[PDB]
């Protein structure tokens, strides 16, 4: 050892707790120097200030269980994703994969910043005005770098490699089930920054906040034949979220939408959080 | 083959089944994990941390919000003023609105265990005072003197070094579970009214201003917990995004 | 067995789940744990806080 | 007895004797990254001396009627010193930082801060006021440097989300009458084992007032804040030419 | 009702057989099981698809055929067609009370009673479970009677 | 897969017959029950008052 | 029989689905299998074969596309030039579009690992002379002059009885996998630039000739790997077949 | 059992493959192997040559 | 000139650290490249 100098903690760890914790009895309690009810706020900790320390309680067991607040059972509900319609008007539609076209999802999944899951995707086909019929659809998935279709009768619809469901109109709706596919870890709602190097100006300004990560291609059908089919059709898509796991969780928006590619809001209107009353003595 | 029958819940799309589907990309593999900090499991992990309430929401303040967090404590000539007032009700519109507690049990119906609130005064260091925070189960309505409200559940404060003190609201109801509160026959399902008066003046030397200001802060204790999942009603989606 | 690729296999979820395919993410969801970390949200200090003491002394 | 403290990295020590304890946030140490999550295959660079000290940036000036500020990390780094050169010479870095806030005023005064660090922290705008543009914000607020820019709507953080539920994030309170210092510990949080330094921003850092500075007319009307930071573990890898943005 | 939707609310009392025999106790505990059958009002069949929806109480409601609230992205739904089978769901025990009672002699709050509040009398929170919402799927008007 | 056939008595809705149907309500649970006096276990306990 | 449901994800017909159907010939055997040398298990051993890469791929070739292959390297009178430049993308079009393993790329979204390049001098005995060959990591564009150029990683080759060199390209990125990269935001997953540069000058004797070619050759780690199977762009049918 | 009659019979694939009928090319493809042999195509070459030593000489 | 390719690695031409990497070579197999309904023939009835 030529060199002195060159030879040379987790705060708390997880448990289970299948129920919400019991409360236990307590008596009055006259004396100095200990205090509970008096705190800090100032150190970021939150009070660990219970019951009994500030009255006197009985004894309380409880069963009430937490396992609807878990983020497996918050999120395991289908919800809807996109509206297509088939007036376009040559027999098929190339549409871009966004899951944020509908507020609803989007402020569900807004909540957490990181997340990693596998979906499962269903597709619920009808007329514009319900009405059923018989009629053969096809779907295909594009992924990034793959050729398009252009036409109704392209060679894109081999699907030699492409996966693809047939379906008619007056079936059972169709599911499939989709991986973890990001080249990263986790998929991320938030990109603070770039994604390409060299100058940013006035005329790439839009490309803050779009991660290719999160670009997952395009999504196509079309009606089978090759000629032009006499029906208006419309397509929506439900995705359900299975084996959930999230970090790092956020703030939850209270403005409503305007885009699906960035948290612009109006700036006319900021709406208040809360509902305004009359006076602050008088509920 | 064997003989079976199709019994009815036959060719329906329920969004809450769950159940096994066919999957589209044989023998692929996902990236593999790294460990990133903050892993959530519960839900109940964010309502133990406690948030800023709105207790000032005013008509007034509504072209200048950043006054609603806020609400001022100044040198009164009477005695035994009461200086704020609302409802306990975390699921009612509000001043709970406002918590990660309000926005997290806007999607759930019934909850039940106690609350805590923490008060955090703001004034100067030559300042001093007293302050009653009392809690006052249904029944009555908002008391009219101080020697009415101090017959519930109430902790006196004092200013000192120690700036911060924690009135928790214990959970007394008659059912194991409460529903979201509102006027018309769901008002059974209140909780309480919280109030705050002047124990005694709010005295302050030559020099200092006379006029401060209180933070108030809420959370959940241990044994809070939530059931029956719905959607909220705080977001909505008239126009069509992008 | 299995190919294993799902979104949860470090630190996974409860042992009830069914599939009938070869690959682990076209299994159900199943039931879920009840394993919870509180401490490292509402405490995130270095030196530990008793809650009889006072915090600022 | 814990309301004095002393923080030493590097070749600099910072003293306080009206501190509030250390937060680390989410309760992790900012570590080297291990084997089983490295990606990259060449051999990483550890300055370890001249990149782990107290870095002090500029000083603003609290008024009567402030807004708040903010400051994207590592941007407000990558200029000053040899952590501003090891950033422009390579492709790939890792750190944790450590930021301390001062701010001390008088037994006469009063206010408080709510310091706040926000990972992801990504800006919108106003959407040109009546909301049908599609605006984007410039270059210069996006990442303002080691200046740090000014909020304009701090009621929505100018990205829609409240200020009344901020403190989910690890966060610290500078009251005037009790305390003069702020201070967090965060460590390195992305989805990626390592990242560029010019197009990612890991976090912001910000200073909201919610209650006003206060006074009585004769006192001393200057009320400076200074932000100090340092980082904790840097590695850096993939060794290239100078290129600064 | 002629706008392609309706909003039910939940009362288990508008037929007399049933009522007669659940009134025979005083407090009951049960898991149900529910079942929809759905056709013309002169029993024709007609190709036509069907949503339905359960708004549990303090959800927002759907106040058109096209509404946001349709999107269900928390509440249960089914989407089923008229050539099915009947649909078939089951529902756990969901009340506040260890109980649900069909006999509650009081006033659910407090205050003075009146002539103008003479009707709470009888009325108990632990029993209403909400409402129940069906449409037909499309944005358009459809020509068939539903029942 | 398994080759089967759907035999008669395919998609009735029999009104007293007894089978497994899909839940809607994933982990939820009820309220716990409390001792309350006077259970009925059966309908001749009523015909002999 | 035995009470059932169909479940949604009846009756649709899934192109990668995996299940069992019936057979039509009962009791039939196959001609028996003899033993064929060359069998390949994994499209990894094809992606390790080096083939030619095509660096001189300019538009005035397209006449005469035997010259793509060789490019010239000759006598200069200054010091310092630079012979060639490409991108390192084995997905984008280009010069690697020519490989066995930039073919076999096209039919997949995602890979990683790292590669090689190997280069061959094809010029006279009595030739001699050095070249630099340096990979530069992404961020900064093609180097102005050699001095710039160095500072990435580098690999002096000199020209004797060993007539190839092999500059092998690290794996340096920060995701785990890299996808196809594109003008456009695709460009996020670009792997750097390859240069060359002339060491010393080309120095050759009275009676041989001033000019030689180099060949490049490309292949892949041992620690290569792909996923996400899609199809090709570089082969059409717009025209039917026969 | 089931006369056995596939494609890949002498050297074949995983043992997870599901049939119920009585022909084996009914079957199921299930999961593959992970053998490769990759020195019959990147080294061909009867005298063995080592990466230290100089190839030519 | 042999016609055998090159066995140089990483670590004989840097300097490299140590990575363990889990990539699986599954989608790499003649089993999963083949196995893909593909279409072969438009057969019509006039
Ligand atoms: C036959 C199956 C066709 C369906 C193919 C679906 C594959 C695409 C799944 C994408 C998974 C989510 C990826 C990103 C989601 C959001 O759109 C982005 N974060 C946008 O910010
Ligand atoms: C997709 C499922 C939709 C169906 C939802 C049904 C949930 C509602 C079940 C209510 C259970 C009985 C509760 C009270 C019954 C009587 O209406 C009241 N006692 C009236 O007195």
């Amino acid at each position: 050892d030529p060199i002195a100098d060159m030879i040379d903690r987790s705060l708390t760890a997880l448990q289970v707790l299948p129920t919400a914790a019991n409360t236990e009895a307590s008596s009055h309690r006259l004396g100095t120097g200990v205090v509970p009810a008096l705190q800090a706020a100032e150190t970021g900790a939150s009070s660990n200030a219970s019951d009994k320390n500030l009255i006197e309680t009985r004894c309380v067991l409880n069963h009430h269980s937490t396992q609807e607040t878990a983020i497996g059972n918050f999120f395991s509900r289908a919800g809807l994703v996109s509206i297509i319609t088939m007036p376009n008007t040559d027999g098929y539609v190339n549409w871009d994969i966004d899951l944020m076209g509908y507020a609803q999802l989007r402020r569900k999944c807004e909540l957490f910043t990181y997340m990693r899951f596998d979906a499962e995707f269903t597709f619920v086909v009808a007329k514009p005005n319900g009405v059923l019929v018989p009629q053969l659809l096809q779907y295909m998935y594009v992924p990034p770098g793959a050729p398009k279709p252009t036409s109704r009768d392209s060679f894109a619809w081999q699907t030699a490699t492409n996966p693809s469901v047939f379906v008619k109109m007056t079936d059972p709706p169709a599911q499939v089930s989709v991986p973890f596919m990001s080249p990263a870890s986790a998929y991320q709602w938030f990109y603070d920054g770039y994604p390409t190097f060299g100058e940013h100006l006035q005329a790439n300004d839009l490309d803050y906040g779009q991660c290719p990560n999160n670009m997952m291609g395009t999504f196509s059908i079309r009606t089978v034949g090759t000629e032009k089919s006499p029906h208006s059709i419309t397509l929506r898509v439900y995705m359900r979220i299975k084996h959930v796991r999230a970090w790092i969780p956020r703030p939850l928006r209270n403005q409503p939408y305007l885009f699906k590619t960035n948290p612009n809001y109006k700036g006319n209107d900021i709406k208040c959080t809360s509902t305004s009353r009359d006076k602050i003595t008088t509920l | 083959g064997i003989p079976t029958e199709l019994k009815p819940g036959t060719n329906q799309f329920l969004t809450t089944d769950d159940g096994v589907s066919a999957p589209i990309l044989p023998g692929f593999h996902p990236t593999p994990p790294i460990h990133i900090p903050g892993e959530v499991h519960n839900l109940l992990e964010i309502c133990r941390v406690e948030t800023i309430l709105e207790v000032n929401n005013l008509k007034t303040n509504e072209t200048t919000p950043m006054q609603r967090l806020c609400f001022p404590v100044s040198v009164q000539s009477k005695t035994g003023e009461l200086c704020a007032a609302f409802r306990a009700d975390p699921g009612r519109d509000g001043p709970w609105q406002s918590t990660i507690l309000g926005q997290l049990c806007r999607y759930y119906t019934q909850w039940s265990g106690s609350l805590e609130v923490t008060f955090m005064f703001a004034g100067s260091f030559m300042a001093t005072g007293k302050m009653l925070i009392a809690y006052t189960p249904p029944g009555g309505n908002v008391p009219a003197d101080r020697i009415t409200a101090m017959l519930g559940t109430h902790v006196i404060w004092d200013f000192g070094l120690q700036s911060s003190v924690t009135l928790v609201v214990p959970w007394i109801s008659n059912t194991h579970y409460r529903a979201h509160a509102r006027a018309g026959y769901f008002d059974y399902y209140t909780t309480g009214i919280i109030t705050i008066w002047y124990q005694t003046n709010y005295v302050v030397p030559i020099g200092a201003p006379t006029t401060a200001y209180i933070v108030a802060l809420a959370a959940a204790q241990d044994n809070f917990t939530m059931k029956l999942c719905k959607d909220t009603e705080d977001i909505e989606q008239t126009a069509n995004i992008q | 067995h299995e190919n294993s690729n799902s979104a949860s296999e470090g630190s996974t979820i409860n042992y009830t789940t069914i599939n009938y395919y070869k690959d682990a993410y076209a299994a159900s969801a199943g039931r879920q744990d009840m394993s919870q970390d509180p401490k490292k949200f509402t405490d995130p200090v270095m030196d530990v806080i008793h809650e009889m003491a006072p915090p600022l002394k | 007895s814990d309301r004095v403290a002393q923080l030493t990295i590097g070749n600099s020590t910072i003293t306080t004797q009206e501190a509030a304890n250390i937060v680390i946030a989410y309760g992790e140490w900012p570590e080297y990254c291990p084997d089983t999550d490295a990606t990259a295959v060449d051999k990483p660079t550890r300055p370890d001396v001249s990149v782990n000290r107290f870095f002090t940036l500029d000083t603003k000036s609290w008024a009567k009627d402030s807004k708040g500020w903010y400051w994207k990390f590592p941007d407000v780094l990558t200029e000053v010193g040899v952590f501003g050169q090891n950033a422009q010479f390579h492709y790939l870095y890792r750190s944790g930082f450590c930021v301390h806030v001062q701010c001390n005023a008088s037994k006469f005064h009063q206010g408080a801060l709510l310091v706040a660090v926000l990972p992801e922290y990504v800006l919108g705008t106003i959407a040109g006021g009546t909301g049908n543009e599609n605006s984007h914000p410039p270059y210069a607020t996006t990442q303002p440097g080691q200046v740090g820019a000014v909020l304009t709507h701090p009621y929505v953080l100018d990205a829609g989300i409240p200020l009344s539920q901020l403190t989910v994030c690890p966060h610290q309170w500078i009251n005037l009458r009790t305390n003069n210092c702020a201070t967090i510990i965060v460590p390195y949080m992305n989805t990626v084992p390592f990242d560029s330094a010019l197009n990612h921003c890991n976090f912001g850092l910000l200073v909201i007032p919610v209650v006003p500075l206060d006074f009585n007319a004769g006192a001393t009307s200057e009320i400076p804040i200074t932000v100090t930071i340092a980082p904790m573990c840097a590695e850096f890898a993939g060794l290239r030419q100078a290129v600064k943005q």
